[PDB]
RNA sequence: GAGCCCGGUACGUGAAAACCCGACGUCUGUCUUGAUGGUGUUCCCGAGUAGCAGCGGGCCCGUGGAAUCUGCUGUGAAUCUGCCGGGACCACCCGGUAAGCCUGAAUACUUCCCAGUGACCGAUAGCGGAUUAGUACCGUGAGGGAAUGGUGAAAAGUACCCCGGGAGGGGAGUGAAAGAGUACCUGAAACCGUGCGCUUACAAUCCGUCAGAGCCCUCGACGUGUCGUGGGGUGAUGGCGUGCCUUUUGAAGAAUGAGCCUGCGAGUCAGGGACAUGUCGCGAGGUUAACCCGGGUGGGGUAGCCGCAGCGAAAGCGAGUCUGAAUA
RNA sequence: GGCGUCUGGGGGGAACGCGGGGAAGUGAAACAUCUCAGUACCCGUAGGAAGAGAAAACAAAAUGUGAUUCCGUGAGUAGUGG
């Protein structure tokens, strides 16, 4: 039977603070900081060099833009296909996410890594080069939408 | 939950207080010059017992090197016989015969006397 | 599966009823449960506690006296922190405690604390506490005497038994709670807990589905 | 509050498939009529930051 | 230190009158001198408005390729194959029908009133204000702006006598206590005395420290006083010995600060923030936010976020990808 | 314009609303663009709440949403910036 008195956290969890500036036996007079500065009082902007031109200033911009309209599918590879359906069948995209293999609102995309042993007749809304012919050469059927 | 800090910090005071009784003038009424003092009452403690060793050592010389010049030798040949005889008698209670019972002290002066080399200035 | 014999006010044995395995006899675990506990207590901690800074106090926006010539100390109001009367610095602010705490690590501390009453046979289920719809304490103290005779107890009580749960609240140790709002903290605290038997099922099957 | 990005440095560095930090070399976008193609060849492409600045980036690009 | 002594609580009961919410009618207005579905043309659909131009404002957008909204000055159209939006613009398609007006609920707040709560303060705290409080006081004025809580269960607040002009005190009384006497709970430290023990008027002293004669007190055993695995207080005399903190290459420093005591006075909090490191839950999955239901800390909530494939400026390709004429 | 007569205003209020006017210290390790900030303050006004509101709206080829307001996300992202 165990109470409240019984109730003891894991051994490493909890950790006692490190009081600042609570004499000097063990932080003192300066809490860490050292002698007098800048650093002393406030404290240095992260982004700061001393004057001379930062690191992020002094560097070429990098090249491009994003192409706002990029249509970025959602993967997954044969072989993960394979290790999730070992008896074969129909697999949706429903199916994937129910096995959790993507996610749920995605646009899948099919890509051929691993090794294809299963009759299955996937549907996703595209196929690389090599996932027609592992899917069909298992005697399998690639449908896309 | 606000803290008042009398009992935390009366603790310490009491303890230097006390422990500075017997100081002349402020040294002994004010926690601030009081604690002044126990840093160089401790410090000079501490100083003094590794001091004291070798003081006493000193005093216990003098008195065999004063009974030895009695019984006509001098302290360094007195030790250099007695090293030689075998006698391994430290300096504390050797001062403490030369002082209390003259009679063994003459006879190790004895001892001493008859282990020294024949010339104690010889290149030997 | 432990095999709960219930009882009934006349001291007549009605039946039994099933714990299942799943939900009464997980292996406690007491770190687990010592950070469940501890953050029903911060929830329950209201955070009214406050002072004022130096800002907030009332006054002292004048330079009291010159910066120079003056000889004393170089002052910028009469607020400051370390006059008397003065703002407070690091002060207490109104915060709220609760922290956010998984739900299967919430649910999983509530069976390990059932779990170890079971395996001790603290628990107990009950058809009714006392004869309907007329309250009376005398026979609900006797009653959970008869079942129990330690000092602290927890009934669970279906939020309609009315009968039920205002005659045992008199009581200086019993403590009831609604079977939905079954919570870590209540089922530690006590030395028993006497079921109900339409709340224990109640609780079983909001589970186990 | 959340923590605003630094808007300089996230313009000029990139993060990789492992975690990497890369950058892209100077000296290549003017007065390089006299600068030969060796001089221009070696100056193009992302490199590795150095892992003297890898602290400092690593903090403007994630806060 | 009260469930059973009192006020109350659980649980019930109570409105003459006023006010507020409803509800049923008098009363008010409207439809019935009216509706339903069909065919081919002319009229209408908000004007100094829309649009354009100059100068501005504001939108993620600092005049930029600068759309939509809007102010001032000019110029100034159409009424449905009309007009305006779909980030200059043009054509096609799609949406809508400006230059007329009302609209509750979801939402923000608390001068004030009622009932509560506090791992909030407890008289230098908490409101500036537990007491004459925005009072006293300062300033012509705007304005600034304090300090002061506690006898006792009950006042039973010392009748009476003595010294004294009185104050104050001593007897005697009340009181459990007067080491509670309206200067009143507890009553510390600085500071000020009184009595006793030791020491000090030939002596150079960061005022101590280590030895240490003498005197005084104490605890034991043994006789008159004399030792001891003793304890205390003083210390004649000898040896050694340059304050504390800051800040400095370096300070006892004739560099800075502190007259003393007691109170008070400085790395804290918010955010699903960022990085790192412990511990716990689940684990190719983890988790909810807002919100809803519970007098609770509990239950629900899949919208999102992180992980799960990378390369490339991007189209794109994908265990590959970019560069490249190239398996270079 | 003058008369006579009836009804109204005027001032106060702690916060919240709406429409106007609108700085500086500060950050930029200087500074004028920019930030602080449409903040402090000022003006005119109501209400128990106010403002907004019934598409000359989004959207992107889906036979989609369907007034406004207020929370959570989108996101410290797209962008913008001596």
């Amino acid at each position: 039977v165990i109470k409240l008195h019984d109730l003891k956290p894991a051994p490493g969890e909890k950790k006692a603070k490190t009081r600042v500036g609570r004499g000097e036996g063990s932080k003192g007079k300066t809490a860490g900081r050292g002698t007098k500065g800048t650093k002393a009082r406030k404290n240095v902007p992260v982004m700061f060099e001393g004057g001379q031109m930062p690191i992020h200033m002094r560097l070429p911009k990098l090249k491009g833009f994003k192409n706002r309209f990029r249509t970025e599918y959602q993967v997954v590879n044969v072989g993960d296909i394979n290790k999730a359906f070992p008896q074969g069948g129909t697999v949706g995209v429903d199916e994937l996410v129910a096995k959790g293999l993507v996610r749920k609102n995605s646009l899948v995309k099919v890509l051929g890594d691993g090794k294809l042993t299963v009759k299955v007749d996937v549907t996703a809304n595209k196929f690389s080069g090599s996932a027609r012919e592992a899917i069909t050469a298992a005697g399998g059927s690639a449908t896309e939408l | 939950a606000r803290v008042k800090r009398a009992l935390n910090a009366q603790k310490k005071r009491r303890t230097v207080l006390k422990a500075s009784k017997g100081y002349r003038g402020q040294r002994s009424r004010l926690y601030r010059k009081a604690k002044e003092q126990q840093l160089h009452s401790l410090t000079y403690a501490y100083r003094d017992r590794r001091a004291r060793k070798g003081e006493f050592r000193k005093l216990w010389i003098s008195r065999i090197n004063a009974a030895a010049r009695a019984n006509d030798i001098t302290y360094n040949r007195l030790i250099q016989g007695l090293k030689a005889a075998g006698v391994e008698v430290d300096r504390k209670n050797l001062a403490e015969l030369a002082v209390s019972d003259p009679a063994a002290f003459t006879a190790l002066v004895d001892v001493a006397r008859a282990a020294l080399p024949e010339d104690v200035n010889a290149p030997s | 599966t432990l095999k709960v014999d219930v009882k009934t006010p006349a001291g007549k044995t009605d039946g039994s009823v099933e714990l299942p395995a799943e939900l009464f006899d997980v292996e406690p675990n007491i770190a687990l449960m010592h950070q469940v506990v501890t953050a029903q207590l911060a929830a329950k901690r209201q955070g009214t506690h406050s002072t004022k800074t130096r800002g907030e106090v009332s006054g002292g926006g004048k330079k009291p006296y010159r910066q120079k010539g003056t000889g004393r100390a170089r002052q910028g109001s009469t607020r400051a922190p370390q006059f008397t009367g003065g703002g407070t610095v690091h002060g207490p602010k109104p915060r709220d405690y609760s922290q956010r705490t998984p739900k299967k690590m919430i649910a999983a501390a509530l069976r390990g604390a059932l779990s170890d009453r079971a395996r001790n046979d603290r628990i107990h289920a009950v058809t009714e506490l006392v004869e309907g719809q007329t309250p009376s304490t005398k026979s609900a103290k006797t009653f959970l005497g008869t079942l129990t005779e330690n000092k602290k107890v927890l009934v669970v009580i279906g939020r309609t038994d009315e009968v039920g749960a205002k005659s045992v609240r008199n009581l200086p140790g019993v403590h009831v709670i609604s079977p939905d709002q079954l919570n870590t903290y209540d089922v530690l605290n006590a030395d028993d807990v006497v079921f109900s038997v339409e709340a224990l099922n109640a609780y079983i099957s909001a589970n186990s589905k | 509050p959340k923590a605003k990005t630094h808007s300089g440095a996230s313009k000029r560095f990139r993060r990789t498939g492992t975690g990497k930090i890369v950058r892209q070399k100077a000296n290549r976008r003017h007065l390089l009529e006299h600068k030969p193609t060796k001089r221009t060849r070696r100056l193009d492409g992302r490199t590795t930051v150095s892992a003297a600045d890898n602290s400092r980036i690593n903090k403007l690009l994630n806060g």
